[PDB]
């Protein structure tokens, strides 16, 4: 009569590494890096993302008219900007401060595109239907949906004076651009005025912009300049905009609510009827693993991005069948 | 392995054991049969699955972490906040690989040291009622059956009840 | 006669944790966790703090009348700042790089405040004593102590030109401003030239300012602005003012000791009679453990700030007794 | 334990036993009483103590760290910033509470370890002078005075001087 | 050491053992020599081998690394930079002597482990046909020929070809 | 007859540090710390640095004369600048964005020094001759190699206009210069025009200069300022110098290739003929150690740097003999 010790075996293939052995194969394991995704674009906790489509960031809040037009009210989870991004700025010239303002909607949860100076009666004195062929629109020469081009009316460009007082309770976003004619001959015949200025002037911003006259390499066909800029109008506060020529005024403006957890991406997959708690550019995870080595890109409650290739845990013993 | 029992002087395990990590096979002469230790087998499973989850817990969750983007005269903080998140990676993975290697390492010694103490203590309560003969199998000297066995398998071996047969049979 | 073999137990309830098992009961155990701190502002290393009462670093440095004064010469080891703050710049405007003059404070140990031009003897040909409303001082006009504004002397602003050499053998902090009326009626009044222009220079500062004429909010019941400007003088260097309107002149300048292991902080706490090696805004931890859980914010030579609760060594043995 | 020793073929401690770690109780015509091992017991206080000084020593003092200030146009490097200090504090908020886990996981297996060999001496010492009675207790079979009791304590029991007797108790 | 070997009940290393991490020394009539044990030695070697290239592979190569300059009105960004920059440095220091001193005491327990399994290879093989007579040290009660001998170094030792001879002798 | 189961000892004295034992003697061990260097500069993965020699970065790119000229191409793996470097900006004043133009200089493997204005061909109606004592060579006044100043020629300064068309395939980096005298009778001597103006302009830079005359202390005994500027001209673009006075002239260009694992260090060691894998400002380094204890400064190849003196792991035994 006989009685032995002895330990578990199966047909399991697992194996791990240790510090003294590689290939090790175990009875049982467990598996710590997420390596799965559904290749889809998904709601994170719920909200859908906010597609940008053929428009960029500059495209979208400047109204590039080859842009699919948005509602006027928007609520999101995150920024979906596509790789191609055919649509931008336009008209050529420099968008101040541009990434700092990509940096402010990355915590930006909604927005309400509203008129803050409307067409027919923000400006009287002044023509509003200046367009141009590097922002066309069907084959046809047009301008940003939310900038007006203000020239000269009968001969005239009168000195301009228009403000807004911020009711919304929210952060307003104004955005406006300053034009720069390649001579000087344009500049007196588009504002009737040489020593042309603009001011902008809020509660907490001061500036003054000036043209700067001189013919440059042709860009999109255009010798001219348009440089952009903006400002966060604090609730309560007013803008005050004062100019005599050469402003690119604005026509709408957004309110806009802050929120958690967003940011931008760049990605060239779908839109589909799913829900996550973490999304990457090439698509959404459902995993509780600690570990993910699909992206080191996440919106969400996700994995933390490794560079490993696996990473196995031995929970059994070594398996030594018969 | 550190305790010398999982590839040691117990060569190989046991495809037919298949309700528990440690136990043991018995014959005698009303049969034979396998029959895991519950005690060390649900101990040693409550550890690695604590083991298990503190790894996960001490891995906080990732919140959104995207990119930033800087113009063509921004590129000395461009190269500052790349360094910064290569060099987080460059922990992380370097954290999470090793972890997993040393973790490893001790959860092999632990299954080979819970086999060898299971080994023990058997050979403690049999004393010289049965002999060593290897592979971790012990012969008796008397007869062993199947509540005598039960009585090895659970705390309660009874060594001076077999004393006198076994002292005959070791001769 | 028997011998036994056996290990020691005690009436002790340290609880530990390891990775196999949680709140394992053990004889003997150390923490390395300090959580502890005795709720007051001390000095660091044998030097009390610069505390600024109700001002903030812009406050202190442009001379707010609302603060108390401080003595001419002070020496510390950490500045601190209330929560509360309610006095800094008082007439509005911009504060050039205030950021980096703060960066510049934080490895600061001493100043000494001399009078750069003195107010008698400076400025001969114009009007010194301008205050405003918004620089109040026991419910009376006034205006920083530090500075000094400059306006016409019977109907004329006459084009002035002062420096100073640093024969102070330590870097000279030079405060001035410029000033923005809201209309050219109150720049000439004030002024007298319209073209009017500020420079200052040094051996490696090179800057013009120039007004910019617009109506604005008011803030603090002021249309104009005031933007604030700074340099360091380097020791032996020259600085040179010229203006023919809109400057804020310095009276007051600071010659600065440059120090290690200061920085600034905010706190509600209160000085007392004490003496640490550590300090938090909270406040001192006396302790040689290498971590603790107070606040991540840390003066002297501290424990490695984490987020942990509890952090025990077990140096005894689990703890069994009969 | 990974030795078996705590916890495991002896249950309990001695709260009798206050003046070391480890150590022995004996009981014969003239008494019985407890006995740390000084050895053994101090070797493990000096281990310890470096284990622990080396925890502390590891960490560096942390020197004045405090934050910055980021106007409205600053905020990709205020993020930036928040993300540094964040990542650095996920570092080491990981490593204190790992090697504090891994730390004390080693601890308890090195007592245990210590305790297996103090048996484990005494045990090649009386080889079939005394019989294993579970529990870690041994019990003669000779009489065993308090010199002989020493003798056990320390390295040098006199195994011959004792055979004759033992083998005659034997039986 | 953990397992009691090394420094413990075998109190010193053999300088005359060149040819390997352990071994036996036998003395019988026709002689006496050292062996090293060629299986265990070997895949010690093996291991560590395995743990010295796992430490130098989990540091990735360290790729070009200088600094930045910045001008004086970019104090801030220098800090933070500076912060970034000995932080990672504090990071990796503290990884490398941690790993190497955590690395060390496994190293040591390892070979420790070794020599102990090695000697109980040996002794489950000669059960009383030899007695332990400390230090490592089996004594046998039989006469034990080089091929005798070469029988207990490799795994082939006869014990019931000597348990007359080896009884007679035992009284 | 006895068998005896016994370690290995040896002659060995290494020793090894574990967590619960210092100074372990052990029979074998390794070392991961990398501590020896040659102490020279040598090529990094077969390709030399470049040396600046007296020069820093400024001096090399607008050609101070006191530095020996380089040879009008040259291609390298990283840039030396020696710890003196008593030869950079000779005229004093601003180097605008000079640490970004540094950083863009450290992924550059290779320049072409190019002709981009010729002297003789580019301003016919202006005098190109101008030079400054604060710029000597060889005891003469002098000027920098790759700039030409432009001033007054036979009492007038006409408006000039040349530009350039990047056909190099890679991209031209363009320096240039703006005088600022320190008083209206030399503006006017020199360039003949009081409100003289500069243009530069491409497809992605645009920005207008204007002096601003004041008198200033005097830098290598010039009260006046010279502010440089730079832009990148991306392949295949154009750009436009326009100027009625105070214009710095570009005359050479650098055509730049990009690569990869350059960098800028400061080193007083010599060039030898020698080869390595990693280059540290102290020396190079031929090892295969995972650590090093030299320089944290590394190009190419090279071990971690850490701060520990040393790191030793053991892999033979606890060193016991007789
Ligand atoms: C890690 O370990 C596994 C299992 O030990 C390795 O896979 C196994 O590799 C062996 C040998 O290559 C295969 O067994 C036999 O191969 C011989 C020729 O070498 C052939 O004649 C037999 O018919 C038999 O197949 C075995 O099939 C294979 N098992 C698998 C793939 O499940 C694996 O290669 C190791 N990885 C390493 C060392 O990187
Ligand atoms: C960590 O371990 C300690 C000690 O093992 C735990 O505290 C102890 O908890 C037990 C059970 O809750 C208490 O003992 C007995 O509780 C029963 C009811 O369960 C009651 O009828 C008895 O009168 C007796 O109190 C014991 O008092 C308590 N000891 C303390 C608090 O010092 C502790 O709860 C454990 N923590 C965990 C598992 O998170
Ligand atoms: C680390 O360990 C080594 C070796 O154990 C230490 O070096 C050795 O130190 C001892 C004592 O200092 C030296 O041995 C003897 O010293 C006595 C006086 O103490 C003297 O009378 C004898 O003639 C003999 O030299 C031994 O020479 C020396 N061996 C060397 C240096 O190779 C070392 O000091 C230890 N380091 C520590 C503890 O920090
Ligand atoms: C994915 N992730 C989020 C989760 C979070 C929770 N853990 S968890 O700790 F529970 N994982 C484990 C996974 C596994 Cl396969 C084991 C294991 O070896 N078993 C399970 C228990 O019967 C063991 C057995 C079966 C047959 C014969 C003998 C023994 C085998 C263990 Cl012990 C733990 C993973
Ligand atoms: C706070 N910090 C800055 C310091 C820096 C220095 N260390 S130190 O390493 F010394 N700490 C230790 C703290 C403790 Cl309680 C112990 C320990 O278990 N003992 C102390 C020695 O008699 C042991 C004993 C008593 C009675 C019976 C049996 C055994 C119990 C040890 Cl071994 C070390 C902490
Ligand atoms: C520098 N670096 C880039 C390289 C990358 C590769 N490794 S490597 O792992 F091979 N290093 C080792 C270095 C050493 Cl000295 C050993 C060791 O103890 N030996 C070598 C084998 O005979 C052992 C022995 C001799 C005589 C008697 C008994 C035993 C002693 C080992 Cl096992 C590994 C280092
Ligand atoms: C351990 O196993 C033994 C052997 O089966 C058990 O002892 C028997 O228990 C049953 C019921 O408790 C009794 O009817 C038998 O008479 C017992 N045998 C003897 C020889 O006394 C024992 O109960 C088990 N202990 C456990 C499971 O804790
Ligand atoms: C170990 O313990 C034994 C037993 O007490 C000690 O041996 C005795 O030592 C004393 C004084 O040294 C002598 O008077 C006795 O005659 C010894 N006993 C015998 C049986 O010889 C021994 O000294 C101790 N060794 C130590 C403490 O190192
Ligand atoms: C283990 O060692 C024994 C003892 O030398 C070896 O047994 C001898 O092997 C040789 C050749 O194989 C025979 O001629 C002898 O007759 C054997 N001795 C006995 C007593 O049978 C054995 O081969 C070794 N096994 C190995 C090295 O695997
Ligand atoms: C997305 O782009 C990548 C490369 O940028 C390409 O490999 C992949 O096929 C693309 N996927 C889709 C769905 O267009
Ligand atoms: C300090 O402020 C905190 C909140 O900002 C408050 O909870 C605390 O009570 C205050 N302490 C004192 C002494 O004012
Ligand atoms: C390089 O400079 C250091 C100090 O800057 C000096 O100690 C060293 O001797 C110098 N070496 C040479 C070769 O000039």
């Amino acid at each position: 009569d006989t009685i032995c010790i002895g330990y578990h075996a199966n047909n399991s293939t697992d194996t791990v590494d240790t510090v003294l052995e590689k290939n090790v194969t175990v009875t049982h394991s467990v598996n710590l890096l997420e390596d799965s995704h559904n290749g889809k674009l998904c709601r994170l906790k719920g909200i859908a993302p906010l597609q940008l489509g053929k428009c960029n960031i500059a495209g979208w809040l400047l109204g590039n008219p080859e842009c699919d037009p948005l509602l006027p009210v928007r609520s999101w989870s995150y920024i979906v900007e596509t790789p191609n991004s055919e649509n931008g700025i336009c008209y050529p010239g420099d968008f101040i401060d541009y990434e700092e303002l990509r940096e402010q909607l990355s915590s930006v949860s909604s927005f309400e595109r509203f008129e803050i100076f409307p067409k027919e009666s923000s400006w009287p004195n002044h023509n509003t239907n200046g367009v141009t062929a590097a922002c066309s629109h069907e084959g046809k020469s047009s301008f940003y949906r939310n900038l007006l081009w203000l020239t000269e009316k009968e001969g005239s460009y009168p000195k301009l004076k228009n403000s807004y007082v911020n009711k919304k309770g929210k952060e307003v976003l104004v955005l406006w651009g300053i034009h720069h004619p390649p001579n000087s001959k344009e500049q007196q015949n588009l504002y009737q005025n040489e020593n042309a200025y603009v001011s902008v002037v809020t509660s907490n911003y001061n500036r003054r912009f000036t043209p700067e006259i001189a013919e440059r390499p042709k860009v999109r066909d255009q010798a001219g300049r348009m440089n952009y800029y903006w400002t966060l109008l604090k609730p309560g506060d007013t803008i005050i905009f004062e100019a005599n020529g050469n402003l690119i005024a604005p026509m709408y403006a957004f309110a806009l609510s802050r929120g958690f957890g967003s940011g931008i991406i760049t990605s060239n997959a779908s839109m589909h009827e799913c829900n996550t708690k973490c999304q990457t550019p090439l698509g959404a995870i459902n995993s509780s693993l600690p570990y993910q080595n699909i992206h080191p890109v996440t919106i969400g409650e996700c994995p933390k991005y490794v560079r490993s290739a696996k990473l196995r845990m031995v929970t059994g013993l070594r398996n030594i069948p018969s | 392995g550190l305790f010398g029992a999982i590839a040691g002087f117990i060569e190989g395990g046991w495809t037919g054991m298949i309700d528990g990590w440690y136990g043991y096979h018995h014959q005698n002469e009303q049969g034979s049969g396998y029959a895991a230790d519950q005690k060390s087998t649900q101990n040693a499973i409550n550890g690695i699955t604590n083991k298990v989850n503190t790894v996960i817990e001490k891995m906080n969750i990732q919140f959104t972490a995207v990119g930033k983007e800087f113009n063509k005269l921004e590129k000395r903080m461009e190269n500052l906040n790349k360094k910064v998140d290569d060099g987080f990676l460059d922990i992380w993975t370097y954290n999470a690989e090793l972890l997993v290697l040393l973790e490893n390492e001790r959860t092999l010694d632990f299954h080979d040291s819970n086999v060898k103490n299971l080994y023990e203590k058997v050979k403690s309560q049999l004393k010289n009622n049965a002999k060593e003969i290897g592979n971790g199998c012990f012969e008796f000297y008397h007869k062993c059956d199947n509540e005598c066995m039960e009585s090895v398998r659970n705390g309660t071996y009874d060594y001076p009840k077999y004393s006198e047969e076994s002292k005959l049979n070791r001769e």
